[PDB]
């Protein structure tokens, strides 16, 4: 995100990262509840990637972090690489969460549920702070 | 869902 | 454009 | 990149006018927010859009694609949960 600021810890307990085995933050996602992530198909997850859940501070060794482990990914069919329309992919975890205080699920909206132009939303992540 | 425990701050 |  | 997590707010758009921006690529599972002096950027990708609703945090958007710089002044493009969230409950109901 450019131009935002640090959050408070915790605050997105939804929040989880995307590592690849050599470490490295390459995606996020969020807990939908605890055996399942919401992430984008074009982000390219394989099961030998980890999710790491309750993380604030990527350079700690001392947060009490869950890295779990992922059982299948489930890109949705209509996915179009070509347009990225429809860019979703569904991470069926090996081990659930442990929800708690900074570990716990967003809500998903209803189909028919309006989000009208001009309200203020909320992004949330590890991506660049600069290009 | 959807109810931090710890409030977001913005 | 890129993937974000 | 940041060690630490970061937040922004920013507002939705319509899709008429994100299309002023990026013309036929937006779909109508995509959504656009931003062009506010915030961007989404590489590393976001797969993260959330959440807007509140009735006192609780929701998912409307999944972090998808934008202006390759990461410009501040152009909307970024996410996808649209209420266009996939029938898939999401099949699939769930299924595995």
């Amino acid at each position: 995100i450019v131009n935002g600021e640090e959050a408070v810890p915790g605050s997105w307990p939804w929040q989880v990262s995307l590592q690849d085995k050599t470490g490295f933050h390459f995606c996020g996602g969020s807990l939908i509840n605890e055996n399942w992530v919401v992430t984008a198909a074009h982000c390219g997850v394989t099961t030998s990637d980890v999710v790491v859940a309750g993380e604030f501070d990527q350079g700690s060794s001392s947060e009490k972090i869950q890295k779990l482990k992922i059982a299948k990914v489930f890109k949705n069919s209509k996915y179009n690489s070509l347009t990225i329309n429809n860019d979703i992919t569904l991470l069926k975890l090996s081990t659930a969460a442990s929800f708690s205080q900074t570990v716990s699920a967003v809500c998903l909206p209803s189909a028919s549920d309006d989000f009208a132009a001009g309200t203020t939303c909320v992004t949330t992540g590890w991506g660049l702070t600069r290009y | 869902c959807g109810v931090p425990a710890i409030q977001p701050v913005l | 454009s890129w993937p974000w | 990149t940041p060690d630490r997590l970061q937040q922004a707010s920013l507002p939705l758009l319509s899709n008429t006018n994100c299309k002023k921006y990026w013309g036929t690529k937006i779909k109508d599972a995509m959504i656009c927010a931003g062009a506010s002096g915030v961007s989404s950027c590489m590393g976001d990708s797969g993260g959330p859009l959440v807007c509140k609703k009735n006192g609780a945090w929701t998912l409307v958007g999944i972090v998808s694609w934008g202006s390759s710089t990461c410009s501040t002044s152009t909307p970024g493009v996410y996808a649209r949960v209420t266009a996939l969230v029938n898939w999401v409950q099949q699939t769930l109901a299924a595995n």
